């Protein structure tokens, strides 16, 4: 009845066309049964779960495009499957790591607080098998370690799996923000420890931030200076808010009085 | 987060995204706040004929996450589909937002008195007279002089005064009610 | 009737509440 | 009436909250007017 | 420094004595 | 309350030391 | 014994005298607030009896 | 037998006397409470139900069976009746029954009788002022009942309490006017069989059919008899949905308001912990201990029993993601020792910089874990180990080898050394300097700054801000 829909799950797509048409019978899915709320009789759900296959390899597809609306669209449906007032439904091999690997990009990127609320649904889908959370916190770990090394060999070693344009804008979030996170404000250095600091063997990206650091440039050395720096005061600067805070405070002593 | 389907261009996903979300927005009447933003995209849409229904929902998050005013102008460009489904409630309040902020650009184009005065939606003046067939309908004259008080508008007060039955002399002591809580003369 | 005299329960309000900040200035110059 | 006289629950309560708050603000006066007093009194005593 | 200490003075002997003196009028009349 | 919530549910040290002369 | 304000230096071979005697304010402070902990303690009987 | 036979009578007399008076007194007080005077409410009945209430919860209940006097069912949620002057008579009635249950069987056993009983308001028509005592005579049998969990025929009979305060929800929709000072009392009465609503559901599974339920109740309250109200029922909320996802951290954003005014009393400290496990799942540290401290010591004074020790057993977790922890054994009482007795050694893990010390923690105790529900903050906690490892031996060592404190730091190598200092300054941890060759940590400090502005700039307001509301209390309680 209906289909050809999972045809082209295996096969996958050579190229976006062929995305677009499954978006297209996903879309005739849509203009039947839409997303709900059909409760059933669950074997009107079955089509759903059909959906949920082909939803799940299509947020691999969205990744592979690097599209961001697309993903979150799809991670959306799947969120609120799995979100539904029915919470059974036929276990899908995606339904884990979808959760994880999601997980893996958004603590990896440097978001501490996302990661709890991700895993706040329930402790005991998390706990049972299939774990890959290990790696991400131990990454984020390495990030204020920070790595670079352990990281780029954490970098050949991915579970992974399947996504890869999130970990690209994951490297650029993470090369950036240590750029971000060295200075201001640390102390003096040596160069071939600079050298270590950016790794390679002299990359154009150790000009690129001995530009935008500054900092200092100095010959096989570096500085903080000056000094340490601006040498805050702050002299009579915060004086005049301390005279405008019994300003108006004298005005709350006047009001009571 | 069902909002997310309005990134695809047809809107026959968009009338399904409404029809979604009148549903299970209960759980979900906190769910579409950040993505009012991309209600707007609908709400700014003149060749989207649902636009209406999606001002609708909008003001449905808006009226969960307290957004008064702001659920009024959705509701004058929430088209026909707004007015005619009243359930649950959500009447007493934005009728309350209408006719509070009716009754008040009202004064505040009584005090001109004539001239330049401030554009008034036939949809938030619909509802007025619409609404206010209840009164008429039901034969109540208590809330009927007192709505026809709050207006501040002689035509339908006129009306007010001309409905069916009686009411022989009850507009003597009505004036009374009136001279009691007149403000200016 | 209802909104009538929902509309006069205001009054003595806000007679109230300007009897409020007139009272606190009052005794807080007589205060002085 | 559901414009209305159930309508008029919630006008009425809005003047109802703020007389429990011109209520909460008129004790507020009235325990200050016995202080108001109490000194006033001491003002009596310092005049007498 | 001082004024932070006379709140604290000042804060400390009315606030608890007034309540003192609050509460025990309240339970005692009521 | 019972109301509400509540009713739902380098050593000392002795030996090292001393030893640390006799270490080196 | 801190009779002798100051320090020595062994590596220049240097002494320095300096001294910041008042801590006034700060016996003043602790006195009251280290007391204002029994304060609360006292008016934990009263506070605290209204209830049960 | 003829001492077990014997020892039937004594019982029954007691809750012949304080359960027949209990509402007796306290429901046809509120009565007279509630023709006048009605300032606020006040009502002071209302709080006098809550100590009769949390009297039961303890000793008797009623309910049972107990197969003491059964007829206290028919007794109150019959004969209104009908008017005032009329229900005299009916109080009389009281008495009449008294007598009559002081001659016969007294009907000891009502069971399957609660059918027609429960139904027996419904056929005087009606009370019919006060709804709170029809909800109440209905549910003071039933609610203390649920402590039985005989899951048995009975279940639906609590639903029935369910559908008769549903009754109650749409009056509590509708009167008013206008001006309901009975629903205050209303809140309080429907927020308990509100957690009755999820204790008989939790007897199977989720609630969630009346999550969209409580959405709705919570809702239409709004704005109007939010106030005592809307507090309850966001705890309900929040409750049950840190039990279920999911979105309660984004929805209580758009929800607040605040919302005051904090009603009643510690229900406002166990909000700050549930929305305190909340605000501690986006992991600020500062407003997570200011939210679990201050959830947990606005809290007197128990008993019972253990879930006021618990916000106390989790108030500390993002204290030990702080870095800085006290050891808390001497905190332990004879109950909170024996739930907590891994979380000690899991603190004590905290404390000490050692990372197979913290690991055997986790390995050894994650049935515990599973048991409280924090898991995800336990493996990065080495990170907390290496940034409190690296703030221990730098403070701690002159000049320290990057060699030599490989062994705690677990890596450090060459390369990294710079950035777990650098990167701590970024988290304002240590201030230590390395200048990198072999290399060598060397460790110095000079500060002298602060301690002065913030805090004493803020006194100002705090002491007149509080002040101020110490004024707004005193000044408004003089009424009497």
């Amino acid at each position: 009845m209906y289909e050809q829909l999972k045809g082209e799950w295996n096969r996958k797509s050579p190229n976006l066309s062929k995305c677009g048409e499954e978006l297209g019978r996903l879309k005739l899915v849509l203009l039947e049964l839409n997303f709900l709320p059909t409760t059933g009789t669950k074997l009107t759900k079955q089509q759903l779960i059909l959906a949920r296959d082909i939803l799940e390899i299509g947020a691999q597809w969205s990744i592979l495009r690097k599209d961001i609306p697309s993903f979150e669209r799809y991670m959306a449906q799947l969120k609120c499957y799995y979100f539904d007032y029915k919470e059974q439904l036929p276990e899908s091999a995606y339904m884990h790591q979808l959760l994880g690997l999601n997980l893996l990009f958004l603590l990896s990127q440097n978001r501490v607080a996302e990661f709890h609320t991700e895993l706040e649904r329930l402790p005991a889908k998390d706990i049972q098998t299939n774990v890959y959370i290990k790696h991400p916190v131990s990454l984020e770990q390495y990030l204020m370690e920070g790595s670079y090394n352990k990281v780029f060999l954490a970098k050949g070693n991915i579970p992974a799996e399947s996504y890869t344009f999130f970990i690209d804008i994951l490297l650029d979030t993470i090369r950036d923000e240590i750029a971000g996170c060295i200075e201001k404000a640390y102390e003096k250095i040596l160069f071939t420890e600079a050298t270590r600091i950016l790794f390679f063997n002299t990359p154009k990206k150790m000009t690129d931030y001995a530009k935008k650091r500054g900092w200092v440039l100095g010959p096989n050395n570096y500085y903080s200076f000056a000094s340490q720096q601006q040498k805050p005061e702050d002299t009579t600067i915060p004086s005049t808010e301390l005279a405008k805070q019994v300003i108006e405070y004298a005005r709350q002593l006047e009001m009571i009085v | 987060g069902i909002i997310s389907l309005l990134d695809e261009d047809e809107p026959q996903l968009k009338e399904f995204a409404l029809h979604k979300l009148n549903a299970v927005v209960n759980d979900f009447w906190a769910e579409i706040s950040e993505s009012v933003d991309k209600i707007e995209v609908l709400y700014e849409d003149e060749g989207f004929r649902s636009r209406q229904f999606a001002a609708l929902v909008a003001s449905k998050v808006f009226y969960h996450l307290g957004a008064f005013e702001e659920s009024l102008n959705y509701a004058l460009g929430a088209g026909d589909l707004f007015n005619v489904n009243d359930n649950s409630e959500y009447v007493e309040t934005i009728i309350a937002k209408c006719i509070d902020h009716y009754t008040k650009q009202c004064v505040e184009n009584a005090d001109l008195p004539e001239g330049e005065k401030k554009p008034i939606d036939q949809r938030l003046e619909g509802i007025v007279n619409k609404m206010f067939q209840r009164c008429l309908d039901d034969h109540k004259y208590k809330q009927a002089i007192g709505i026809a008080l709050e207006t501040r508008r002689l035509d339908v007060f006129e009306k007010t005064i001309l409905e069916s039955n009686d009411v022989p002399g009850m507009l003597a002591y009505s004036l009374k009610l009136c001279m009691s809580l007149m403000q200016n003369k | 009737d209802l909104y009538s005299r929902y509309k006069k329960l205001q009054q003595e309000l806000e007679f109230l509440e300007v009897q409020e900040e007139y009272i606190k200035d009052e005794q807080k110059n007589l205060k002085k | 009436l559901e414009e209305g006289k159930a309508g008029s629950g919630l006008r009425q309560y809005y003047l109802s909250k703020i007389e429990e708050l011109q209520l909460i603000v008129n004790d507020k006066s009235q325990n200050l007017r016995r202080l108001q007093a109490q000194r006033n009194e001491l003002n009596a005593k310092v005049r007498l | 420094y001082l004024a932070s200490l006379i709140r604290s003075v000042v804060a400390l002997h009315n606030l608890i004595n007034n309540k003192i003196a609050n509460r025990d009028a309240e339970k005692k009349e009521g | 309350m019972s109301e509400k919530k509540q009713p739902v549910d380098l050593r000392a040290e002795l030996e090292k030391h001393g030893y640390k002369m006799e270490t080196s | 014994d801190k009779k002798f304000h100051g320090i020595l230096d062994q590596g220049e071979g240097v002494l320095i005298i300096f001294d910041e005697p008042p801590v006034d304010k700060t016996y003043e402070a602790a006195l009251e607030t280290i007391q204002n902990m029994s304060k609360v303690v006292d008016s934990l009987y009263n506070k605290a009896k209204k209830l049960t | 037998p003829p001492g077990g036979g014997e020892q039937e009578p004594p019982p029954p007399p007691a809750p012949q006397d304080v359960e027949m008076k209990e509402e007796a007194a306290t429901g046809g007080g509120s009565t007279g409470e509630a023709d006048g005077k009605t300032a606020a409410a006040a009502a002071e009945h209302s709080q006098r139900e809550l100590d009769t209430v949390t009297l039961e919860d303890i000793k008797e209940h009623v309910k049972q069976l107990e197969k003491a006097v059964s007829g206290k069912e028919p007794r109150f949620v019959l004969r209104a009746l009908r008017m005032l002057p009329s229900t005299s008579r009916r109080l009389n009635h009281y008495v009449l029954y008294k007598a009559v249950q002081g001659f016969f069987t007294s009907n000891n056993a009502t069971r399957d009788f609660l059918l027609p009983f429960l139904e027996e308001p419904m056929d005087t028509e009606a009370d019919l002022q006060f709804r709170p005592r029809t909800g109440k005579a209905a549910s003071t049998p039933l609610l203390p009942e649920v402590e039985a969990y005989l899951q048995l025929l009975v279940v639906i009979f609590m639903m029935n309490s369910k559908r008769y305060k549903e009754a109650q929800k749409i009056s509590d929709d509708l009167m008013q006017k206008i001006s309901t000072q009975n629903r205050r009392a209303l809140d309080l009465v429907a927020a308990k069989c509100y957690y009755y609503h999820a204790r008989v559901y939790e007897f199977l599974d989720k609630l969630d059919v009346v999550r969209s339920f409580l959405h709705a109740r919570l809702r239409t309250a709004t704005l109007r008899h939010d106030a005592d109200g809307q507090a309850t029922l966001l705890n309900l909320l929040l409750r049950n949905y840190l039990h279920y996802s999911l979105y309660d951290q984004a929805e209580k954003l758009v929800s607040k308001s605040v919302f005051p005014e904090q009603a009643n009393n510690n229900e406002w400290a166990r909000y700050l912990y549930y929305t305190g496990r909340i605000k501690a799942i986006q992991l600020e540290y500062s407003e997570a201990r200011r939210t679990m401290t201050n959830a947990l010591r606005k809290a007197p004074q128990h008993t019972a029993v253990g879930f006021k020790q618990t916000v106390h057993k989790l108030l500390i977790v993002v204290e030990l993601l702080l870095g800085e922890i006290p050891d808390r054994l001497q905190f332990r009482q004879p109950s909170l020792k024996r739930s907590l007795m891994p979380y000690f050694l899991l603190t004590q893990a905290v404390r000490t910089g050692n990372l197979a010390k913290f690991n055997q923690v986790l390995d050894q105790f994650g049935e515990k874990f599973q048991a409280d529900g924090t898991y995800t903050l336990i493996i990065r906690l080495r990170h907390n180990v290496i940034k409190t490892g690296v703030r221990m031996i730098s403070l701690s060592y002159s000049r320290i080898s990057l060699a030599d404190i490989a062994q705690k730091l677990q890596l450090d190598s060459p390369e990294d050394a710079e950035f777990i200092v650098a990167k701590a300054i970024r988290d304002g941890v240590i201030e230590a300097s390395i200048n990198h060759e072999k290399g060598y940590v060397q460790s110095k400090e000079m500060i002298d700054i602060y301690s002065t502005r913030e805090p004493q700039l803020a006194f100002h307001q705090r002491i007149s801000f509080c002040l101020d509301i110490h004024n707004m209390s005193v000044k408004a309680m003089r009424f009497p």
